[PDB]
């Protein structure tokens, strides 16, 4: 449902050095499959304490 | 994986270079000094040294 | 009908019955030996 | 800031984002945040120094690792929230030098802007000198090319497996590509390709192949099929174990020759094998017993690699069998650079038969003219003309994007060092008549890939098949 | 198209359905070709 | 025993774990294999990230369609407990309501 | 309406490479002969292989594609030697073929080099040409390569293993006076090795009435042949399937009356 | 002292590369799964 | 699997003929000349040396397919000379032409390797 | 067939030589371009300085963007035409154009000239960020360089910011591709 | 302005829809009004 | 249920009769070839070898049918099947005995696909009428089928992978029909905008742009060779 309210297909800005602009397949997945840029990390996460 | 026997494009053969190519490196020669010592003009010739990938080293290093 | 172990590399016979196991190893991966038969490859 | 920077009570991952219209101060520290390590920037300044990079230099038996480049303050991550607070410098070298103050409050610096790609963007050689979407589609094209997809995989059984004879590490190469390992397991091979228009074989994205680099294990590869059978006992009355079928002994056999099965049912290693032959020999007991042995399709054609046998998961007798078809490239294979530019092959010379320079150099692939005006592939012009600087140097080219050291003016020059035209054009002769053709060819090396696409795998025919008994129509036998 | 000053000949809309129950199904017709056409000559391209 | 679970290859808890390059080979497994998979019935399983939008952020959005002008919701997830997220919703009903 | 009358004078004979320039003589006839040193000059190769045994990495189709590419000496014995289509044996034997052998056990820590010099043939005079050595496959301890191979005598038209040359350069015209190729800016482009022109000069001036003569040839050899053996293989070649051509025409005329 | 711009594309890439030899490529996965 | 033998390209099969002579009725003095497992080798020097032949008013040789092996040459010749005489000819002078080369490459030969 | 074989001694290619341009045509571009950025700099001033009267039918956002992006399609053009005057009769990419094989005006003006202005939905690159298309540029940018304008040539390559954007501009064409092959054959179907 | 064109709009005629997604008018003046601007 | 097995898109109604799989089709990847007609495409000899056409034997082809019928599925061209007036079927490769396979007028011959052969050659997706064209059959030696450059217009195709799919039309009635309404010459003109829909193309666009230059001036060789490649050139040399 979310998806739908707004299009996620296009190239967002915040993408930048976070998912590589250029991989993205073809076809019906155009711009919903991604993958991160080289040095892109995800936080693990920690406790707030 | 290993060498090929000859030259992709003219037929020269290179699979008696991989080894003294190494051995070139080793006494501190340039890549392009050491296709030179070793008779590759054409650049068809020095592409298939200084691109080769020698991988069977690697495969060796599992045990039959 | 030789199997080699997958661990120790162990060249021994089994019969279809028998269980198929390493008979010293124990390992229970054992590939089929290369067949006696001559296959003739062109150089080309 | 100061205590995350000195990884006191604040993690490197923990993302601090103040709002200074709406006067909040986020902070999170939960999961699944993307963020990326850039250089922080103090009154328009590097915190990096020439001393931070010295114990970089002797990473190993020195101790110092990208650690201590957090842990010093020199270097943390942001996410995409925290990004939206900061003023980045693209480059220290530019943007944060005494110029015209566009800006003077620079808080962080891009290690590199070529990191925004990832791992299949990442070895597009110039690919800031392509069109956008050829880079996108070379990035489909990178994970479908043919090369050594893992080292071990003798080992290994897979359904399917394709690997190149002769991988070559790219001669033109980007930065990026020494962590990608590419070079370490490439896909690929480096080829005198030359864009022209020879005998009209490769028009609308069509390739010239040289018969004679194909002899000699050009783009060359192997073509790996496994296939597992179990044989389970569940059901008192069906019992199927692994033998060859006898026809006393079976009620029902089909006229398949079972000459190649062991007395164990399985096909030994180093045989031939075809669509008529049978690799599993499985007889089910009947309620004789019946025969439900395995047959290989048709189309493939190979030797048998390996036969291993063990029990699975569920400890029922199982065997993988690994059948090996060389796969020597032909008319149709799909051929790929790395700029988006796909063909399959429209025909094969040989040697006589290519066009040729003066130095006797005939092209491996021959690529028509009209690929580049309408995609816009100039990175597929420079990686040539770079690659042939570079097989003349003795130097892998560079081709990171975002590097003002590198232009094509720069490598033209390099190129007439070498004795060639600076435009990396050279004059060719007709193969079937040696006549000097009138334009001068672009020549030269450049990475092309062999993709898993093979026309033997898509080639098929239908004529009056086995349909189907329900609906009595055709269906696949 | 009853307002002053408005030619009520040449004035036309673009919705169909207002046409149909202003002017008719042969205005629609002519309606329906006109933006058919259009929308198919908008890039430049013929059709029979 | 309460049950196995799958362990991602070349993770803290994996056999190839602290092993070095001679060590992998010597189980011939690539050096230069990553890990990061998961080995389930012999297939190498991958699980991709999957795009979610934060929790406990108040979000405010405006739908067209919808009889709310706007919506400012917030997905609310404990501090790693109850996985569940609950959402609320607090919009402003629209104006077009004559 | 008759024959050229060409010269040839060699300004280069090496043990590797042959320069030479054929002067008086139609492009057709140059270019044939070119085409006939790569796709037309037999040699012996491999062309068969039975492997016995193959504990190596790679598998067995790869080894006798390195096989078939290593050249053998076939100066004098190609010749004399028959193709096996044409000998009327069991599909092999000494006047048709070459047997060869490789029997490598590797049993020793350190990685065993299976080169070229392992490949033992039956007769002295085919050889491989190494005989540093080119390299057939790396051995393990514990690997072993045994194999049989024949080499049997073929042409560049069949395979590339069969082609004698490494590298055929050929040329005419270096200084363009016949505008075979015209350069949108002459001065951009490098003087030929045979060029006769000056620093300043970038083209020869245009000669209407010139044709394509003295065409310069540099033959390399991959090893199977003297590069001298190959020019006069091809010259004895090409001359052979023309007067062939004339024999099975002269059949057909007659037929026709 | 300071890297000056003709050392800094050198310098640039020992950072990416001490980056790499931290993390590697699949770091994502594997710390997820660890936690 | 459709991959045709390497041989088939200079080798002919039983019942081909390696040349056939075909009267081009367009012309008069005119005569195909289809030549079955040959190529631009053959073809290109046959037809430059016919174009020696002041009495030969056209020839042309082309491949029809690659990937097949026949060559079709045209001659057509002068009412007073025969498209088959012209043939004849071309290929004697082509022979006359590479036995000349032969010796005389020889003779360079010795005097390279004498000094 | 004979043009094919006409071909194989006329020969056809195209090469880096094709995609360059004279220094005094490059000159000419860069002045262009200088001159077209300043012009820009001039309607912001005019926009900050509440110096900008919107004209009938549009607001003052939808004035200064249409001058804008008039001013920067003007300098498109302006180079584009100078670099194919500069192309000579022996250019490949002009021998294909002007055949009509492959190519166009724009694709020889793009790969030696400009690649031009990024649009994404028919506009300029949006603010994606708070008030700024990337992190390396001031909150409100309204420059060419800011929102999306590629003021380099594919020869010269693009910077990273230039890059991105045209990625950004390049998802679109992506997009619509994929939409026209789900659409493909759907109204005929409904027709027939 | 903008209005809706390519297949959508070709959509809407074949798919008749007492809502088209951007309705109009294009009104003409008979008199003065159409040459003068003002009374336009 | 029974409502079950009619419902759906893949249906009795909808799945297996306004659509289906059908005998006598070939699919693989497409290669340019300029050597061939436009109405003509190249055809791998395993599909020809395996897709067959049922000749009606006949006083005129008692005899060339009857050595089909020995080559046998062995040799190609040979055949698969005989058919008798009986209707009733023999494989031939199962029995080659030449004493159970006489021929008579009115059996059946169900010889494989050879030169000339009308086909119905297809890219999807098929959206006019040029996307589905009636080819005469040429058989080459390698795994794709072949077309024209200049009919890669009207198909839509591109030789980067695409593949097209191989119809035999399999009776002389149905065979007529391709002749006469659905060759690709017939088709050269479309109903839809009254004008050609496949011109010249690529290489021989870029060329003949070329070639038509003014300053383009060709030896006596050089034109003697191009007339060799025109097929409805009349034998006369113009004066230059
Ligand atoms: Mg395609
Ligand atoms: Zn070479
Ligand atoms: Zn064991
Ligand atoms: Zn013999």
């Amino acid at each position: 449902r979310d998806g739908k309210l707004a299009k996620p297909r296009q190239l967002h800005n915040t993408l930048w050095g976070m998912v590589c602009p250029a991989e993205t397949p073809e076809g019906h997945a155009v711009g919903l499959v991604k993958n991160l840029a080289l040095m892109a990390y995800i936080s693990v996460g920690s406790q707030p304490s | 994986m290993i060498i090929p026997v000859r030259c992709f494009t003219c037929g020269k053969i290179v699979g008696n270079k991989w080894e003294a190519y190494l051995g070139l490196l080793q006494a501190e020669y340039t890549e392009g000094d050491a296709l030179d010592a070793l008779g590759l003009k054409r650049y068809c010739c020095r592409r298939m040294l200084l691109a080769h990938v020698d991988l069977i080293e690697k495969l060796l290093n599992y045990a039959p | 009908m030789i199997y080699i172990c997958g661990e120790c590399h162990t060249e021994n016979e089994i019969k279809s019955r028998d269980p198929i196991r390493c008979r010293e190893c124990g390992y229970r991966i054992m590939y089929k030996k290369r067949t006696k038969r001559l296959v003739v490859f062109d150089a080309r | 800031r100061k205590l995350r920077r000195q990884m006191d009570i604040i993690v490197s991952e923990v993302s601090m984002i103040r709002d200074i219209r709406e006067r909040e101060i986020r902070i999170y520290t939960d999961a699944g945040r993307i963020c990326r390590p850039l250089l922080i920037v103090e009154k328009q300044k590097l915190l990096l120094k020439k001393r931070h990079i010295d114990q970089l230099k002797e990473r190993e038996y020195n101790n110092y690792s990208w650690q201590d480049l957090v842990a010093s303050g020199v270097v943390e991550y942001i996410d995409t929230l925290e990004e939206e607070t900061v003023m980045l410098a693209m480059t220290p070298d530019d943007l944060q030098e005494k110029e015209v103050a566009y800006c003077s409050t620079y808080t962080h610096c891009e290690i590199h802007p070529s990191m925004i790609l990832g791992v299949c963007a990442s070895i597009i050689p110039f690919p800031d000198h392509n069109q956008s979407p050829r880079n996108t589609y070379q990035s489909a094209m990178g994970k479908q090319a043919m090369g050594v997809y893992i080292t071990n995989f003798h080992v290994r059984m897979d359904t399917l497996a394709h690997v190149l004879y002769y991988p070559q590490k790219p001669l033109v190469t980007t930065r990026s590509m020494e962590y990608l390992r590419f070079r370490e397991l490439p896909a690929g091979i480096n080829s005198i390709v030359a864009i022209a228009s020879y005998t009209g074989y490769n028009q609308e994205d069509s390739v010239i192949m040289n018969r004679s680099a194909v002899d000699r294990g050009f783009f060359r590869s192997v073509f790996y099929r496994s296939y597992k059978e179990q044989e389970s006992k569940k059901g008192f009355d069906q019992e199927e174990v692994f033998e060859k079928p006898t026809r006393e002994t079976c009620q029902g056999m089909r006229h398949a020759i079972y000459d190649k099965l062991d007395d164990d049912g399985l096909i030994a290693p180093g045989v031939r094998v075809s669509g008529d032959d049978v690799i599993i020999g499985k007889t089910v007991t009947l309620p004789t017993k019946r025969d439900c042995s395995t047959f290989l399709r048709t189309s493939e054609t190979g030797i048998v690699d390996q036969v291993m046998v063990t029990l699975n998961q569920e400890g029922y007798k199982f065997c993988k069998i690994r059948v090996r078809s060389v796969r020597i490239p032909q008319i149709g294979d799909k051929f790929a650079s790395r700029h988006g530019q796909k063909g399959t092959c429209g025909i094969q010379y040989r040697q006589e038969d290519m066009p040729f320079t003066c130095e006797g150099i005939t092209p491996d692939i021959i690529i028509n003219p009209h690929a580049i005006p309408s995609r816009m592939t100039i990175g597929h012009l420079i990686e040539c003309l770079q690659g042939k600087v570079s097989a003349n140097k003795g130097e892998i080219g560079d081709a990171t994007p975002f590097n003002d050291a590198v232009n094509v003016q720069k490598i033209s020059n390099l190129l007439s060092d070498y004795g060639y035209h600076l435009r990396g054009n050279e004059v060719l002769y007709n193969g079937f008549t040696g006549r000097k053709i009138t334009s001068q060819i672009f020549i030269g090396p450049t990475y092309y890939q062999r993709l898993k696409h093979m026309v033997d795998d898509k080639i098929h025919s239908r004529a009056r098949g086995p349909i189907q008994i329900l609906n009595r129509q055709p269906m696949e036998g | 198209l009853s307002e002053k000053d408005v030619d009520p000949v040449r004035t036309t809309s673009n919705d169909i359905v207002e046409i149909f129950t202003v002017l008719g199904i042969e205005a629609v017709r002519k309606a329906l070709e006109r933006e058919l056409y259009h929308v198919i000559s908008f890039d430049g391209s013929y059709v029979n | 025993f309460i049950g196995k679970i799958p362990i991602m290859l070349r993770s803290t808890y994996c056999l190839l774990n602290g092993l070095t390059d001679r060590d992998l080979c010597e189980l011939n497994e690539c050096p230069l294999d990553p890990g990061g998979y998961f080995i389930i019935n012999g297939s190498e399983k991958v699980l991709i990230a999957q795009e979610k939008m934060a929790t406990n952020t108040v979000y405010v959005f405006a739908k067209k369609d919808s009889k709310y002008a706007y919506t400012g919701e917030c997905r609310s997830c404990l501090e790693n407990s109850s996985r569940p997220t609950s959402t609320i919703w607090v919009s402003m009903l629209a104006r077009g309501g004559q | 309406p008759y024959a050229n009358q060409p010269t040839v004078r060699i300004t280069e004979l090496t043990d590797e490479n042959v320069k030479f320039i054929i002067e008086n003589t139609d492009l057709a006839v140059a270019n044939s002969i070119r085409r006939v040193f790569i796709a037309e000059v037999p040699i012996i190769a491999i062309d068969w292989v039975q492997i016995d045994a193959n504990s190596s990495v790679l598998h067995d189709e790869f080894i006798a594609h390195r096989l078939g590419l290593i050249p053998l000496t076939s100066d004098d014995i190609v010749d004399k030697l028959q193709y096996s289509r044409d000998c009327t044996c069991e599909e092999f034997c000494p006047e048709c073929s070459v047997e060869f052998t490789l029997d490598v056990r590797c049993n020793e820590d350190q990685t065993r080099h299976v080169t070229s010099r392992d490949l033992i043939s039956n007769s002295p005079r085919v050889i491989p040409v190494t005989s540093d050595d080119i390299l057939i496959v790396k051995l393990r301890k514990g690997q072993e390569l045994r194999l049989r191979a024949y080499a049997k005598k073929g042409f560049g038209k069949e395979h590339a293993k069969w082609n004698p040359t490494a590298g055929v350069a050929f040329e005419y015209d270096p200084d363009n006076a016949l505008r075979h190729t015209v350069y949108p800016k002459p001065e951009e482009w490098p003087k030929s090795e045979y060029s006769e022109l000056d620093e300043d000069e970038s083209q020869a001036p245009y000669d209407p009435n010139g044709k394509p003569e003295r065409f310069y040839y540099n033959v390399e050899s991959c090893g199977s042949l003297r590069p001298e053996t190959i020019v006069l293989s091809a010259l004895s070649g090409l001359k052979k399937k023309l007067s062939d051509l004339q024999t099975q025409l002269s059949h057909e005329i007659q037929s026709d009356v | 002292d300071e890297i000056t711009p003709d050392l800094w594309q050198e310098a640039c890439w020992i950072v990416i590369s001490s980056y790499f030899d931290e993390k590697g490529l699949v770091r994502q996965q594997l710390d997820s799964f660890d936690e | 699997m459709n991959a045709p033998p390497a041989f088939e390209s200079f080798l002919l099969f039983e019942g081909e003929k390696k040349i056939t002579i075909n009267k081009d009725t367009k012309v008069p003095n005119a005569c195909l000349f289809t030549i079955n497992k040959e190529d631009h080798t053959l073809g290109n020097i046959i037809k430059s040396q016919l174009l020696k032949d002041p009495q030969v008013l056209f020839a042309g040789y082309k491949v029809p397919h690659p990937l097949e092996h026949k060559i079709i040459i045209r001659v057509q010749t002068t009412p007073d000379y025969s498209p088959q005489e012209a043939f004849t000819n071309a290929i004697t002078d082509l022979i006359s032409e590479l036995s000349l080369l032969e010796e005389r490459f020889r003779v360079a030969i010795k005097d390279k390797q004498e000094g | 067939t004979v043009i094919n074989n006409w071909l194989l001694i006329e020969g056809h290619t195209i090469g880096i030589g094709d995609s360059i341009a004279d220094s005094k045509t490059y000159q000419d571009i860069q002045n262009t371009i200088k001159k077209a950025k300043q012009d820009v700099i001039e309607v912001i001033e005019k926009a900050h300085n509440n110096e900008l009267e919107p004209t009938p039918g549009n607001t003052l956002r939808q004035t200064f963007e249409n001058q804008v992006n008039r001013i920067l399609n003007d300098a498109r053009d302006k180079t584009g035409s100078s670099a194919q005057k500069s192309l000579s009769e022996y250019n490949n990419f002009k021998s294909m154009v002007v055949s009509g094989a492959k190519g166009s005006k724009i694709n020889i003006s793009q790969v030696i000239a400009v690649v031009g202005q990024q649009n994404v939905e028919g506009k300029r690159i949006p603010f994606g960020f708070k008030h700024r298309t990337l992190p390396h540029f001031i909150k409100d940018d309204y420059g060419p360089e800011s929102r999306g304008f590629v003021e380099n040539s594919y020869l010269a390559g693009l910077t990273p910011t230039e890059f991105f954007f045209h990625a950004m501009g390049g998802r679109e064409g992506l997009i619509d591709t994929a939409v026209k092959t789900a659409e493909t054959g759907y109204i005929q179907r409904r027709l027939i | 302005k903008n209005v809706t064109l390519g297949v959508p709009r070709l959509k809407e005629l074949i798919n008749i829809s007492k809502k088209p997604k951007t309705p109009s008018l294009t009104v003409f003046l008979l008199g003065q009004s159409a040459r003068d601007a003002e009374r336009a | 249920s029974l409502k079950q097995r009619l419902k759906g898109k893949e249906g009795r109604v909808r799945g297996n009769l306004m659509g289906k799989r059908v005998d006598f089709s070939a699919r693989t990847v497409i290669t340019p070839d300029p050597n061939l007609s436009i109405d003509q495409v190249g055809v791998p000899r395993s599909i020809a070898a395996n897709m067959t056409f049922a000749e009606i034997v006949t006083p005129f082809n008692i005899d060339r049918l009857q050595e089909l019928v020995r080559r046998g599925n062995s040799q190609y061209p040979g055949a698969k099947y005989i058919i008798r007036d009986n209707g009733d079927r023999i494989d031939l490769r199962f029995h080659p005995k030449p004493s159970d396979l006489h021929l008579q007028t009115g059996y059946k011959v169900e010889r494989h696909m050879c030169d000339g052969d009308i086909v119905i050659f297809n890219r999807q997706p098929t959206l006019h009428k040029m996307s589905m064209m009636g080819h005469r059959v040429r058989i080459l030696p390698w795994s794709t089928f072949r077309l024209n450059l200049s009919v890669t217009t009207p198909y839509n195709a591109d030789f980067d992978g695409d593949e097209m799919n191989l119809h035999l039309p399999q009776s002389l009635e149905t065979r007529a029909e391709i002749q006469e309404l659905a060759m690709v010459p017939r088709m050269i003109v479309t109903p839809q905008s009254n004008r050609p829909v496949m011109g010249i193309v690529q290489d021989t666009l870029t060329a003949v742009r070329k070639f038509t230059k003014r300053d383009v001036f060709l030896e006596r060789g050089e034109v003697m060779n191009l007339l060799m490649f025109l097929s409805t050139w009349d034998g006369k040399v113009p004066q230059p």
